[PDB]
């Protein structure tokens, strides 16, 4: 079960391969590669991105509220007189 | 004999690797096919490939005259 000699029992399968020296290292990396990457990105965009956008909104508001708190209070001095 | 044979055949029976093997050169009008052919038990394929390639590499160098002389006699006898 841990040696290539005996791992599983398969039947009726064929495989075809070519030598590394008989083929290009970057085949269709301009017409077929980029579109596949775009498919990958698009297929998982809405599953991740939006949550991290919420994080950014929480981060900005926080900082804004923190600084907003340190501003002096005109309502604590109107009557101080 | 267990080790009384060509080096590959001697290895074929030292750890009981091969069940049979042969060498061939199928020539055509403009091309051909050098190589070898062998049967294997399921758990011994890797060893036979290692030994076979070693002998080819050993022939690409380290070629003793006596071994060549034996090959020539075999070829003469087989041809006739
Ligand atoms: C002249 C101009 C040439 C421009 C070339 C641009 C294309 C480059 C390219 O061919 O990339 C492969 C890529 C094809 O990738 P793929 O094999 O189909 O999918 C798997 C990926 O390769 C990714 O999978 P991978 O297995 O092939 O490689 C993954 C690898 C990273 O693989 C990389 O590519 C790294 C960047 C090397 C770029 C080399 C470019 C050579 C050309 O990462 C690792 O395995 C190691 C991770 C270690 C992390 C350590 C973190 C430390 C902190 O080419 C493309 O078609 C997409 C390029 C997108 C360019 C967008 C441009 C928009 C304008």
């Amino acid at each position: 079960g841990r040696e290539f000699g005996n791992l599983t029992r398969m039947r009726h399968v064929i495989s075809y391969s070519l030598s590394p020296f008989e083929q290009r290292a970057y085949p269709h990396v301009f017409t077929k590669g980029i579109p596949n990457v775009l498919r990958r990105i698009r297929e998982s965009f809405f599953r991740v991105v939006p949550q991290f956008v919420v994080f950014y909104l929480i981060y900005t508001w926080g900082t804004e509220e923190f600084e907003r708190s340190k501003r002096k209070n005109p309502a604590a001095y109107e009557n101080d007189k | 004999g267990v080790h009384l044979s060509s080096p590959l055949a001697s290895g074929a029976v030292a750890n009981k690797l091969c069940q049979s093997f042969q060498t061939f050169s199928i020539c055509y009008a403009e091309t051909g096919l050098l190589g070898a052919h062998f049967v294997c038990d399921r758990m011994k394929i890797d060893d036979m490939m290692f030994v076979l390639q070693g002998q080819w590499m050993r022939l690409c160098t380290s070629a003793t005259e006596s071994e060549v002389a034996r090959g020539k006699n075999i070829l003469r006898n087989a041809l006739v």
